[PDB]
């Protein structure tokens, strides 16, 4: 069981990207993923989350509206739509598998970089 | 009574994002048990109510998450 | 904002010196209760964090069972029976009977 993420980088306050995390080693159909975050030498936070089939999505508060999450189970892929990007932002991004309440499965982390 | 929506075959629960009041899981929940159940979300799994006293909820037997 | 609190999760001590061999005991306390939905995390440096606990006591597949939790409601403790020397590490507590679910600051575990 392994998940893989990519597409982070260098950005500008306002900017946008796409994250994108893949699976493997499991029935991707089955298990509700999710995004989350870490500010270097801080602590951890939840940034959203999509379940079976797409049924239910949320975000945290300091993101709604500004990103958009989303699956393909085709593809065995989550993805993380960034826009209108802030110095917040900037952090070490997870991908993760839905424990049913934890997240039992972390991928490696891609880093977000938001200046000014 | 109420109980958890259970995955018969793989014997999982079934994670919800909108704690509390959700639609996916009254969607899910009267889809198993009848469209007379309700249910919304609790601890990030669909909770079921309304369910006949027989209605088989979580856990099923050696059928592991 | 949307205006709502937060579960605030405090950890302690912030920093814990023991040696191998030695018990280690971390502690979570939420401001209301959680009753059992408390996860535990590991985090190494550089790494990213693992599932300890997916509930107060329910141990991840593959953690050993020299890690013990136990507690209910707003106190809740982990034990580490015989320190290993790779059990140095961060621990990270994590609340999921509310929304948005939140963490501790954790629990830096240090050698003595």
């Amino acid at each position: 069981v392994q998940l893989v993420e990519s597409g982070g980088g260098l950005v500008q306050p306002g900017g946008s990207l796409r994250l994108s995390c893949t699976g493997s080693g499991f029935t991707f159909d089955n298990y509700a993923m999710h995004w989350l975050r870490q500010v270097p030498g801080e602590g951890l936070e939840w940034v959203s989350g999509i379940s079976r089939s797409s049924g239910d999505i949320d975000y945290a508060d300091s993101v709604k509206g500004r990103f958009t999450i989303s699956r393909d189970d085709a593809k065995k892929t989550l993805s993380l739509q960034m826009n209108s990007l802030r110095a917040e932002d900037t952090a070490v991004y997870y991908c993760a598998r839905g424990g049913v309440g934890s997240f039992d499965t972390w991928g490696q982390g891609t880093m977000v970089t938001v200046s000014s | 009574k109420e109980g958890y929506l259970v995955d018969k075959n793989t014997g999982c629960k079934y994670e919800c994002l909108k704690l509390g009041d959700n639609d996916y899981c009254l969607r899910e929940c009267k889809q198993q048990y009848g469209k007379g159940a309700g249910g919304y979300c609790y601890a990030f799994a669909c909770w079921c109510t309304h369910l006949y006293e027989q209605a088989i909820v979580w856990p099923l037997p050696n059928k592991r998450c | 904002g949307g205006g709502g609190s937060e579960i605030v999760l405090t950890q302690s001590p912030a920093t814990l010196s023991v040696s191998p061999g030695e018990r280690a005991t971390l502690s979570c306390r939420a401001s209301q209760s959680v009753r059992s939905y408390l996860a535990w995390y590991q985090q190494k440096p550089g790494q990213a964090p693992r599932l300890l606990f997916s509930d107060a006591s329910n141990r991840a597949t593959g953690i050993p069972a020299r890690f013990t939790g136990s507690g209910s409601g707003t106190d809740f403790t982990l034990t580490i029976s015989s320190l290993e020397p790779e059990d140095f590490a961060i621990y990270y507590c994590q609340q999921y009977r509310y929304s948005p679910r939140t963490f501790g600051q954790g629990t830096k575990v240090e050698i003595k």
